[PDB]
């Protein structure tokens, strides 16, 4: 019905894969940062997972700020022990984007242990907003899995919850996932939680719809089959923690599969 | 950083912050401007703010209010905007005795048709159609305007904010508080709107909640609208959102196929 869109469903993806390339993070920008790395980012990312459950923030707003603080850092250097800070602007601003009650400024500034100032968080809040230039609807991993949610038969909500999981798993790491667009993650996402679920396949549909093979999706999916297999020893860990829950059907206690069963004709492969 | 401007006269406020007539000193450019006062040491930039202008510059169409600038103060931002000369509302109260020419009422529907299928096509419900946020100039243009209320969507839709649309104007389904509302409301909004122009009066004028849902049940259980007008206002007006017409396909409907684009009529 008129909720799933029909008369515009298809015009919005093509706006929203043209939106996605425009809003991408530079891949490279860590290595240009002098300060901070991979692994700081991580940090941040976990604790943005948390902040979200403690406010019971749509997950929808976690990708949005991810997005802002990856161009943001492509943009301006960002010492250490500011980079919480970037972060925490970053998620107040998502709030205020996608949500119907953000939390207010006053909690943004109590998650942060009174490391940061109101002033520091409102100032920052601007300084994300100028180096944006205000373009804040950024396509994002959840946009394009709902869209692709819809091509089930019927909806199975173990392969909603764990393409979902694997999604945010993406975030976490920027080598790899900073070099693959949000259509693409939530693609092999939904492909892989498809197949640990119920052994399906990428749909035709889909290949129809995002122009889409598994062999396009092959190197993203082989990393993020290895995020999934590694996920355990990770030392990130909120994304588990949050997906054992009862709410996301407790898809971070399925075990991942060893192997993808892709296509190989050589004899030896 | 607003040296270049001169303010004229204060144009009003919507739903946020205050609208005044200014004209750019330079380059005699009239504009309107949109002041908004922050909130330095409280609560930062309004939402509201965030979202007009993150979505204002995405979208590019004739009949949408086109956003010139952004002037990013420390205590305030001006937003820049085209200014159009009359609101419809406004434009409505003066054509009260005359009435509007039919060419002309179906001019500005096909317009405003165009407008949010537009921004339906790119994944934005306005949530606050009423005349007073359409606005029209002297060449025979009708544009949308604040998008103060606006609101970026995904496919499927989840739950939104439920205080949207002033109470008018309010499809059914918010009115009875439907867990899902999609791009049918701002339909909704628009056929209350056709109505309107071509009476000169609101079409359901409701005092409170339950006054505004016995008037939407007395009317679906305007004289002077031919039979194809008639059909293009019951699709816009249906209770059922999922039944209710697309703007998309609004624009294809037999009314307008003989559409024109008259001057007004007034100044
Ligand atoms: C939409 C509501 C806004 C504030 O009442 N009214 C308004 N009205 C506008 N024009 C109608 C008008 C002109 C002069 C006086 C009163 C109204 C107008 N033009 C550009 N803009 C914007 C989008 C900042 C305009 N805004």
């Amino acid at each position: 019905s008129v909720n799933e869109v029909p008369d515009y469903h298809e015009d919005i993806h093509t706006y929203l894969r043209e939106m996605e390339v425009k809003c991408k993070p530079k891949v490279g920008y860590m290595k240009k940062q002098p300060d901070i790395t991979n692994s700081m980012r991580a940090i941040l990312v976990d604790w943005l997972v948390e902040v979200g459950e403690e406010y019971k923030l749509q997950n929808e707003t976690l990708h949005l700020a991810v997005n802002y603080i990856d161009r943001f850092l492509s943009s301006m250097s960002v010492l250490r022990g500011k980079l919480q800070l970037v972060g925490t602007a970053a998620m107040l601003l998502a709030s205020k984007f996608e949500e119907i009650y953000p939390p207010e400024v006053a909690e943004f500034v109590y998650i942060t242990d009174d490391t940061y100032t109101k002033k520091q968080v409102l100032r920052m809040e601007h300084l994300v907003l100028k180096v944006l230039a205000f373009d804040l609807a950024a396509p994002t991993i959840n946009q394009f899995l709902t869209q692709y949610f819809l091509h089930q038969q019927p909806a199975n909500c173990k392969v909603e919850s764990l393409a979902m999981f694997l999604g945010e798993l993406s975030l976490i790491d920027a080598d790899p996932y900073l070099k693959y667009l949000p259509s693409v993650i939530a693609a092999a996402a939904f492909h892989l939680a498809l197949y640990t679920v119920t052994g399906q396949s990428w749909p035709e549909s889909l290949v129809q719809k995002t122009g889409y093979t598994l062999e396009t999706l092959k190197p993203c999916l082989l990393d993020l089959h290895q995020t999934y297999l590694r996920a355990p020893q990770h030392a990130q860990q909120s994304i588990r923690e949050k997906y054992k829950n009862s709410k996301y059907h407790g898809v971070s206690l399925l075990n991942p599969p060893e192997t993808l069963n892709v296509h190989h004709h050589h004899h030896h492969h | 950083s607003m040296e270049n401007f001169q303010k004229v006269e204060k144009i009003g406020e919507g739903t946020y912050g205050v609208v005044y007539k200014a004209r750019n000193k330079l380059t005699g450019e009239v504009v309107a401007l949109k002041k908004i006062r922050l909130d330095t040491e409280t609560e930062g930039v309004p939402s509201t703010a965030i979202r007009e202008i993150s979505l204002l510059k995405e979208l590019n169409h004739p009949n949408i209010v086109k956003l010139l600038d952004v002037i990013h103060t420390e205590n305030k931002l001006y937003l820049v905007f085209e200014f159009l000369h009359q609101d419809l509302k406004k434009f409505m109260d003066a054509s009260a005795l005359t009435g509007i020419p039919l060419p002309l009422i179906k001019s500005y529907l096909f317009q405003l048709l165009q407008g949010l299928a537009f921004c339906h096509s790119h994944r934005v419900l306005h949530r606050d159609l009423k005349p007073q946020n359409l606005l029209i100039n002297t060449e025979g243009a009708i544009k949308l305007a604040d998008f103060g209320l606006a609101r970026a969507f995904g496919v499927p839709v989840r739950t939104y904010t439920h205080e949207v649309v002033t109470l008018w104007y309010r499809a059914p389904e918010i009115l009875l508080g439907c867990k899902y509302y999609s791009t049918a409301v701002d339909i909704w909004s628009l056929g209350c709107i056709f109505a309107e122009m071509v009476t000169r009066r609101a079409l359901f004028p409701g005092d409170s909640e339950i006054d505004q849902l016995f008037r939407i049940f007395r009317t679906l259980g305007v004289p002077p609208l031919d039979e194809d007008g008639r059909s293009l206002l019951s699709q816009m007006l249906h209770y059922d959102p999922n039944k209710r017409i697309s703007a998309k396909a609004a624009l294809a409907h037999p009314f307008f196929q003989d559409v024109t684009k008259p001057v007004p009529h007034l100044r």
